[PDB]
């Protein structure tokens, strides 16, 4: 599960940049 | 969810934008 | 403001680690 | 906001947890 | 350069794309 | 304070994401 | 799994650290 | 907060510089 | 191994967050 | 040690705290 | 290039410096 | 310590190497 844990860290940084003032919702759930 | 979509294969900026508020 | 932009990047990383499977909303505005 | 709370002084892990789902 | 342009006021995605190859 | 260095670190990450396969150029000048 | 993309993100961080005033290009390929 | 943000980047830099050797991070003055 | 290299980068970020004022040794071969 | 423990399974922040000084 | 050289075996900061301007 | 030494002005790689085990 570590691969997904590491990927998720980069995903949240990417969402932070892309979403700007809107923010985002991060769920890992399927 | 985003982990299934975007950790299996690379999401574009546009695809990532789907998960914004 | 770039200073807040940089801080927020670190905030999101910290939320990612703290919140675990819960995930989180990041909503600047407040 | 989280920004006003946690970018002006350091938030503890417990304070951060308030912003979890 | 990017540092002058983007280290005081936030650069958008479009602005950042100026520094792609 | 090392603020320009810190800013640049975040800029490179952003360029990496935005530019994709093209890649990017970074100069601190 | 997006391992090559994740590797590149860390590569650019490393280049940022080691490289000097003339900066760098990142051109994966 | 500035020192907190800086420290995050410092540990990342130490990680790369030191490699297998590892490192000691303390904020102790 | 690069996978372990990337994991460790994230480990030390997480240790930085968790350990706070205590700091930490990072000893990957232990 | 930490690599054997935490690069093959996800360590929580409590498990990571075990490695602090 | 750098991805082929450095994404399975760890590149030193010396090997990496070769990619600098 | 390192915060005093390396957060006011940038530390070189040699200076950072001081903190390696
Ligand atoms: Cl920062
Ligand atoms: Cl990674
Ligand atoms: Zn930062
Ligand atoms: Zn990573």
């Amino acid at each position: 599960f570590v691969n997904q844990h590491l990927c998720g860290s980069h995903l949240v940084e990417a969402l932070y940049l892309v979403c700007g003032e809107r923010g985002f919702f991060y769920t890992p759930k399927t | 969810g985003i982990v299934e979509q975007c950790c299996t294969s690379i999401c574009s900026l546009y695809q990532l934008e789907n998960y914004c508020n």
